[PDB]
């Protein structure tokens, strides 16, 4: 029940490998963490410390630490030996809150939260994969949180750009049905980027970083289910943009084609 | 609707070697670890991914390290 | 130590007069020019000697010599005179002497003369045989003084004979010309009826009879058990007195140089007594760990005649593993502070087993490895270090 000096002293070199004086031995910690064969009596120490860890974001909004503990997920999901079905219900709301969370910085404006988003939304794309079961019901219950964060209003862009970063993540028919049905919200959208009254506040950047990430992600879906002409698609898409950037990505799909 | 439960493992054999590959493969992964994120030594000439030693280091004291117990 | 220093390189000289000593290549009248295994041989030859001084004039009387001495030391270490009385604080041979000849009444003259004054053991080379029509014992003990280290004994000399009707000491008076010396030897009316054969302590024991002689009575010689000399013996008998030397004796020395004489003998049945005495406890632990090479050496050179496993294997698995798993070692607990010292000897002396192509078996390498995984020690209030060395040994 309390761990071996071996394996206590191993846990406290590994958990502050993973602090960040420097980057050489993070790596060779997280490939320790991925690549080791009896790690587990010290799996639910590690799910303790990762959700912990987590949560003292809310005291102290370092986005750094939490690059750290999203890549000290993704290696512990790497390892072939260690079975993380009993401890998954720990790493799920930590990557949620990686994820959903409004205030991932410390200076809003210039910290990258963005991409602690896609990082935690692809790392929570795989953790469904590999680990959705009709018993579990993790998959339904994970689109079921970022659809009610998605569809209702009041919701900051950060928090709404999560949920449409783990959506889009999910796979092609979750955003042809979650997705698609509000892309007239993009013109809500646009309402605040073309004309505002304020232009030097936050919300632009935000804005518009949801804009590119959701044209992003719906031009497939728009190279799926559509002509192949698209003449004025974009005059029939919202804003005119979307339309553009399908086009973009059927153009895309044929110099795929070509290299095959 | 009598419950079941999962089968329990109560045999000394299998607990003995549980607990001895997991003690083992534990020190052997924290060894590795030591040895690849300091300085390290080799028996053979450039020999770093088998068996790589932790370089001794000198000590300023070295009776405090060697005679004192760490558990007690 | 000191007879194969003394064998090695000329000899330790205790009390020298100012060279006296003029067969090593330094000189001995100042401690400063002493090598230092010198200086540690002179300390070894200086306690064995008093040691004999204990032999030849009781212990009680010694200790009557070092109180007399301490008393004069004591009574001298009161005084303000300047060394009117403080030299009595300071202690000579002559005063030693004259003190020993004060306390007992006997001079020690001729062992001083012998052991102190001269520089050298002796070499006793013995060899028996038993008339049969006179119910004699007929030993040829003869010295090697012509090496380089060696000295003549000409004084008495004790021997320790086991027959069937128990033990008996003798004393033989080694003169420069004598070589023959009959001892009488008693009956063998403990071969008629099955009795038990008394020992040299009051005991007595039951003895498997059946290695030893029709004719003859005795069971072993030992030719100055008591360490009486400053000595190295090299006694003839023939192997089944050996192993019932190393069985039934109760003296140590005896059970070490009975070990130390049959791995000349690697006979089964000298397996059988050292495997005996390895299952044995009642029996001093230092035999036990001197048991283990002998049978690791007597199992290397009966090399295609061995039968079974490699030896002690299966009485390490009877000892020290688990009832149920016999790979498996039991949890580490050091208590018994003789079965530790035997456990962690009997790998070391199981690793010196060789195979017909003079390579160790990988029976014996896989045992020690799966010592050292299975090894778990969070139980026992002692430490380990010692027992994972000697596995790394």
């Amino acid at each position: 029940h309390e761990l071996s000096v071996e394996q206590q002293l191993y846990y406290k070199e590994i958990t502050e490998a993973c602090v960040g004086s420097c980057e050489a031995k993070r790596a060779e910690a997280l490939q320790s963490i991925a690549t080791d064969p009896g790690l587990y009596q010290m799996l639910p120490r590690f799910s303790t410390f990762i959700s912990e860890g987590v949560r003292v974001n809310v005291v102290q909004n370092n986005l750094a630490l939490l690059i750290y503990l999203m890549r000290m997920v993704k290696a512990l999901m790497d390892n072939p030996t260690l079975y993380l079905e009993k401890y998954v219900h720990e790493l799920i709301p930590a990557v949620m809150t990686c994820i959903v969370s409004r205030q991932l910085c410390l200076r809003p404006d210039v910290d990258n939260h963005w991409a602690l988003r896609d990082f935690a939304a692809r790392l929570v794309a795989q953790i469904c994969k590999h680990f959705s079961t009709t018993t579990n019901n993790i998959q339904s219950r994970i689109t079921k949180t970022f659809t009610k964060s998605w569809v209702d209003e009041k919701t900051p862009w950060t928090t709404r750009y999560g949920s449409i970063a783990g959506l889009a993540e999910l796979g092609h028919d979750v955003i042809k049905t979650l997705i698609l049905p509000r892309l007239q919200q993009e013109g809500e959208r646009i309402r605040s980027v073309l004309d505002g009254p304020v232009l030097s506040n936050i919300d632009r950047i935000g804005a518009d970083h949801v804009q590119s990430l959701l044209l992003k992600h719906c031009a497939p879906v728009l190279a799926k289910l559509r002509p192949p002409p698209d003449n004025q698609d974009a005059y029939r898409a919202e804003f005119g943009s979307l339309g553009p950037l399908l086009c973009s990505q059927v153009v895309k799909a044929r110099a795929q084609a070509a290299l095959q | 609707k009598t419950p079941t439960y999962r089968e329990p493992v109560s045999d000394y054999q299998v607990l003995r070697e549980k607990a001895a590959s997991q003690r083992r493969d534990v020190e052997r992964a924290l060894t590795r670890f030591m040895a690849k994120t300091g300085e390290t030594q080799s028996l053979f000439k450039d020999d770093v991914s088998t068996f790589p030693l932790i370089a001794a280091r000198p000590f300023t004291i070295p009776y405090l390290t060697a005679l004192l117990p760490s558990e007690l | 130590k000191i007879v194969a220093y003394e064998l090695k390189t000329g000899g330790v000289l205790l009390h020298p007069i100012f060279n006296p000593a003029s067969h090593l290549h330094f000189s001995i009248k100042h401690p400063h020019t002493l090598s230092w295994e010198y200086y540690s041989m002179f300390q070894c030859k200086a306690h064995l000697v008093m040691r004999l001084i204990e032999n030849r004039i009781s212990m009680e009387f010694m200790l009557q010599v070092f109180n007399k001495l301490l008393s004069l030391a004591s009574t001298a270490s009161s005084q303000k005179f300047q060394s009117h009385m403080w030299s009595q604080m300071l202690v000579s041979t002559s005063g030693f002497l004259k003190s020993i000849s004060n306390v007992s009444g006997k001079d020690i003259q001729p062992l001083i003369k012998q052991w102190v004054d001269q520089s050298g053991v002796v070499k006793f080379y013995g060899s028996f045989a038993f008339n049969r029509k006179r119910n004699v014992l007929e030993l040829e003990i003869k010295q090697d003084y012509t090496s380089p280290g060696t000295q003549k004994y000409v004084g008495p000399l004790k021997v320790t004979v086991q027959e069937l009707d128990g033990s008996f000491n003798h004393t033989l008076q080694i003169e420069e010309n004598s070589l023959k010396h009959d001892i009488p030897c008693h009956s063998k009316s403990r071969r008629n009826k099955k009795k038990k054969i008394p020992l040299m302590n009051g005991e007595e024991v039951d003895m498997d009879l059946s290695a030893m002689d029709a004719d003859s009575p005795l069971l072993w010689i030992r030719i100055d058990p008591d360490m009486s000399v400053l000595r190295k013996v090299e006694f003839e008998q023939a192997d089944f007195m050996w192993q019932y030397q190393l069985r039934y004796e109760r003296d140590v020395v005896a059970q070490q140089e009975s070990i130390l004489a049959l791995e000349k003998f690697p006979t089964p049945a000298s397996r059988l007594a050292l495997t005996d005495i390895l299952e044995q406890e009642q029996c001093f632990y230092r035999v036990r760990m001197s048991a283990c090479f002998c049978l690791a050496k007597i199992a290397n050179s009966m090399v295609s005649t061995w039968t079974g496993p490699p030896a002690m294997k299966s009485l390490f698995t009877r000892m020290f593993c688990c009832k149920s798993c016999p790979n498996i070692v039991k949890t580490n607990n050091f208590m018994s502070f003789q079965s530790y010292f035997l456990q962690k000897t009997m790998p070391v002396a199981m690793a010196l087993l060789r195979d017909v192509h003079n390579l160790c078996p990988k029976e014996v390498l896989t045992f020690i490895l799966d010592l050292i995984k299975y090894n778990d020690n969070r139980k026992n209030k002692f430490s380990d270090n010692y027992y994972r060395a000697e596995m790394i040994d």
